[PDB]
RNA sequence: AAUUUUCUUU
RNA sequence: AAGUUGGACAAACUUGGUCAUUUAGAGGAAGUAAAAGUCGUAACAAGGUUUCCGUAGGUGAACCUGCGGAAGGAUCAUUA
RNA sequence: GGAUAGUCGGGGGCAUUCGUAUUCAAUUGUCAGAGGUGAAAUUCUUGGAUUUAUUGAAGACGAACUACUGCGAAAGCAUUUGCCAAGGAUGUUUUCAUUAAUCAAGAACGAAAGUUAGGGGAUCGAAGACGAUCAGAUACCGUCGUAGUCUUAACCAUAAACUAUGCCGACUAGGGAUCGGGCAAUGUUUCUCGACUUGCUCGGCACCUUACGAGAAAUCAAAGUCUUUGGGUUCCGGGGGGAGUAUGGUCGCAAGGCUGAAACUUAAAGGAAUUGACGGAAGGGCACCACAAUGGAGUGGAGCCUGCGGCUUAAU
RNA sequence: UUCGAUGGUAGGAUAGAGGCCUACCAUGGUUUUAACGGGUAACGGGGAAUUAGGGUUCGAUUCCGGAGAGGGAGCCUGAGAAACGGCUACCACAUCCAAGGAAGGCAGCAGGCGCGCAAAUUACCCAAUCCCGACACGGGGAGGUAGUGACAAGAAAUAACAAUGCAGGGUCUUGUAAUUGGAAUGAGUACAAUGUAAAUACCUUAACGAGGAACAAUUGGAGGGCAAGUCUGGUGCCAGCAGCCGCGGUAAUUCCAGCUCCAAUAGCGUAUAUUAAAGUUGUUGCAGUUAAAAAGCUCGUAGUUGAACUUUGAGCCUGGUCACCGGGGUCGUUAACCUUCUGGCAAAACCAGGACUUUUACCUUGAAAAAAUUAGAGUGUUCAAAGCAGGCAAGUUUUGCUC
């Protein structure tokens, strides 16, 4: 079973220290992967430039076009994939719009049927989504 | 090999009590076992026990009367201060009124309540209720 | 799950047992796992006793027999119907019917 | 629980409750002490001393009449072997196994048994050096084990 | 002896 | 004072070995995901050669075979 | 722990003895098939195949006895005898006196297969060669057949290496078999012992019923004595792929062994059990919308009535 | 361990011990109880978040200690600096040059550029706290005050008294009001007193200041989780919604438009980090036959764990909160403060005071111990986040008392 001696504190502490690496949560914190190879170095949001738009296909059992775009980060140089939440915004969003990218809400995991996408766009041209949609704000003449 | 004799004694006693037998034979015996049993006797959970004095560790025959649920040992012998008695009672005893925790206090083997009265901590031996 | 407590063979207190050859398919089946039967057959059929007696010598000699030990594998025994698949309750019996 | 085996035998001798000299005996204490000394000069181990005295001469336990163990008697009267009997027997067994192995190198079972005996000898030697029965620089070498026995 | 295959749903 | 001779601390530069991290490259071999491809059917029933493990060989492929093991088998069973 | 007495063991090693079977070789007897398979087919046989009979050689293996039986730490160990070392249990009013349990690091053994040199190569048999089955058989089937299967001196070091269940210690329900030892019988039997019978006890291999108890259940006398959670001590896991992969280190002639990730992807993977369905699984039976019966009448083969596809047209 | 790594001698240097340095003599010191090396997106602590307990995470940052003033190195002054709002040289930058040269360092207070998801005025004042100096008199971007915000905590605008018929209820009371009307109205508007260095603000001041755009409450959701529609229209596996399951192929309670409802409230959602749940890190307190998991087996040293046994019980005195309990001394079982020093008695021996654990671990108490912070005692910031004050005292106004 487990050691139960009064002088086995070192043995118990060492075994717990070795075994805690098997924990998925502890490993993801102690490896530093957020600052080592992750697209986001712990940042909640990051600015980027739109590269292109990709029509990803939904997985089973759904079937639709996800209306995604590809965005190149300006502070890291890593090319990632972005998801536009609403409908009819890919026409408004053109190349080089200075978009803002954030997480999806699954702690960096793909949400729903969208394959291989982990980020979502929040602002376009520095004005914010759902503002130009309701015709409250307008895209600057850039 | 045998590590603690109190644990074997308490395991045999609780096994006999669960089985419903009115007597149990305990071997080996020791001073710690004797002090534990007299504490249980003065609290009323265990009836008379006869210590068979051999030219060895010695045996003992214990008369049971039910009315106990489980008597166990706490290994290793953790050091229990006065402030930790309440935590141990909440951790091990069924309630604040029913249940006895035995400590090998420097004054002697005694229940947790009278150890509190004497205002002296020690090392935890076991419990019974 | 364990279908059988003995794991299908009589191996208690052993580490290895020799393997025998099935008569039909010549498969290697362990000695404690092979189904054993003893064919004790008269050297002639019971329908030829009169013909043998009328064509024999030695004033009513004793007709010999043949003793053959047959060791089947699991698949061959099931196909030959010497051993049959039984219910779960009936699996726990060993006395021959 | 055998130290180097899986056996769980409990065979032993159960000494009587009466830790007294025999009620019907004429051992005379000192006569038995000189008798043990005579047998020690004859050259038999203390186990053989007790076995012969119990089986033939009729004294059940020597310490009951003498007041001390026979090893204590031998040490007091000076006939104390340098090597303890149990260690001497273990080393003699190891020598016999080593001789068997050197004449027959293919006995892997004997090699395994020699490893067990070597471990037992070292553990016993460590105990004896710790208690003080042997010099602290006792050590155990297979080359000189034959000379140690003889 | 010999017997391969059953698209994504309602 | 200007100036002179030695000593210690000693920034900094060229080179060589070592450590840590980051970053191109002609080319090569992998995994990872598919609304309705091509080849055939290995496994799940005795899956139609019972299955699996270790090892070795071979073949377009699932895979086949040799040797030794296991039932997680399709037998808890022939006392005569 | 050690000693001692009678034992016990298919425990180890060495030397030695015996058994039939397989293949082959020589010789003798008549002749037409022999092998093999569902069917065959390859192959060899009036030059004597196959069979029968005598003798010999080679290598492998110890059938039956052989078991819910034994031994060993495990892998494993099955012909006779002798020798050597060692081992468990039992008996003991024998000896020592805590000498003990479990382990990192480090070491011994480690099936089978695989490697390097020597010997030997009967049988089987990876690779392979043909010959049948099939649409394709590259496989399963038949014959031959190299490495291998045997052994010595060096290697490695893993298997479903399993009881998928670490080791030591205490307690816990009823019974009957079996092995080894011991105790008891004014017990039985056979020319002082053995065999058999009964009871008791210790240590093993297991078994039946049951569940005070446990588990998710299958089930378990331990997998019980755990929410009433603590006898002691090692190994090992933190959802599924990636992946026992990459890299690094280490051992190995090599094959490979040990240690052993990360990025990314995913909402499942998995275990036990239940009800249906299915089975080229089994056992009981039912059926001219099933078969047998030399079945009877027939249809399809001919020409026409009529219906359905296809063609055409304007709708057909 | 070369070029000081471990120790001895002697010397040098330092304010001072010291391999800090030098000459000689020995090979020593640490380490599986993890030495050494590497990483740290690591200044450390008081402390903060979650809270059965145990724990986990964070702590640049109002207090303490350390380091730095672009990276090093050296040095003067001074008691005190290896000081940078002191100096010197190199390295990387910026600047006027007449081309000879000169000259610096805001990780200080403001402000600018760039990196950025991410963070404020080129303001006033030494009045309060304190510091410096020759010193009542001077200075202090330390410090106090204010301008700016969506957020850090505490209090609360968007109302409300009746006539009215219907649904009513049981002669007393709620609601839909295309209705009225006189009421209390505060946000603001102005002014006065107070406040303050000057102010702003708070408090406070008469007085102007709603009849409906009055001076329009928002944020999400309305299938389960989890609370609130199978309502009406548009599309038809398309747009899309959607934290997971999941909805959508012409009846869409889950897509977008309207109506209404549900939750919080001047706040709500989203993205990320972390905590509880996670008994999925399990010492408390996991699991290993079949879900992931017992090394093929054995020996063996660190490590962990280690049978029993060495003075137990009975009877008193006295004083302590309730037939009860804790505490000090004794005599006999068996000798009852072992032993030492000092002082006394004296045939060795006895009494009193001090020391008294062989040696710990363990438990109890005390000492010295930073504050804030945590709990918490007292106390009319109108309550509260607060703060450490405050109170007496209406009938004299007493140049006091009390905490
Ligand atoms: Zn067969």
């Amino acid at each position: 079973g487990k050691p139960a001696g009064l002088n086995a504190a070192r043995k118990l502490r060492n075994h717990r220290r070795e075994e805690r690496w098997a924990d998925a949560h502890y490993k993801k914190r102690l490896l530093g992967t957020a600052y080592k190879s992750s697209p986001f170095g712990g940042s909640s949001h990051a600015k980027g430039i739109v590269v292109e738009k990709i029509g990803v296909e939904a997985k089973q059992p759904n079937s639709a076009i996800r209306k995604c775009v590809r965005v190149q980060l300006i502070k890291n140089g890593k090319k990632v994939t972005a998801f536009v939440p609403h409908d009819g915004c890919l026409n408004f969003v053109d190349e080089n719009d200075e978009v803002l990218l954030s997480g999806f809400g699954r702690k960096g995991k793909a949400k729903g049927d969208i394959p291989g996408v982990r980020f979502k766009v929040v602002k376009v041209a520095g004005v914010g989504l759902s503002a130009l949609f309701h015709e409250k704000k307008e895209k600057p003449r850039a | 090999v045998r590590q603690s004799v109190l644990a074997d004694c308490l395991n045999n006693i609780v096994n006999a009590e669960r089985r419903g037998r009115r007597q149990v034979l305990i071997r080996p015996s020791s001073k710690v076992i004797v002090k534990f049993l007299t504490v249980m006797q003065k609290h009323g959970y265990i009836d008379e026990f006869t210590e068979i004095d051999d030219h060895r560790s010695g045996k003992i025959v214990i008369q049971l009367n039910g009315r106990i649920n489980k008597c166990g040992v706490i290994s290793p012998r953790f050091n229990v201060k006065l402030k930790d008695i309440e935590k141990w009672v909440n951790q091990l005893l069924p309630s604040r009124q029913v249940g006895v925790i035995v400590l090998t206090t420097s004054r002697g083997i005694m229940s947790h309540n009278e150890a509190r009265a004497k205002d002296a901590g020690g090392k935890i031996l076991g419990f019974f209720y | 799950t364990q279908k059988r407590r003995n794991n299908g063979r009589n191996k208690h207190g052993r580490g290895h047992v020799k393997f025998v050859r099935c008569i039909n398919c010549s498969r290697a089946v362990p000695k404690d796992k092979a189904i054993k039967r003893w064919t004790i057959r008269n050297m002639v059929e019971t329908a030829a006793i009169r013909d043998l007696s009328e064509a024999s010598v030695y004033s009513e000699y004793t007709i010999p027999k043949l003793y053959i030990k047959l060791q089947y594998c699991v698949s061959c025994a099931i196909h030959s119907r010497v051993v049959r698949v039984r219910s779960r309750e009936g699996r726990r019996i060993r006395t021959p019917p | 629980g055998r130290m180097h085996s899986k056996g769980k035998g409990i065979a032993s001798s159960a000494l009587p409750y009466v830790r007294s000299p025999p009620a019907w005996c004429k051992a005379d204490a000192d006569s038995v002490v000189e008798q043990i000394l005579k047998f020690s000069k004859k050259g038999m181990s203390p186990s053989q001393i007790g076995v012969t005295l119990r089986d033939s001469h009729g004294i059940p336990q020597v310490r009951f009449i003498t007041g001390q163990k026979i090893m204590r008697i031998l040490k007091a009267n000076g006939l104390a072997p340098e090597l303890p009997e149990d260690l001497y027997n273990l080393i003699k067994k190891a020598v016999s196994v080593r001789k068997h192995l050197e004449r027959n190198r293919k006995d892997k079972d004997s090699k395994f048994r020699l490893i067990l005996i070597e471990s037992r000898i070292h553990r016993l030697a460590r105990y004896y050096r710790k208690v003080g029965a042997l010099p602290p620089t006792w050590k155990y070498e297979s080359a000189t084990a034959s000379a140690l026995v003889a």
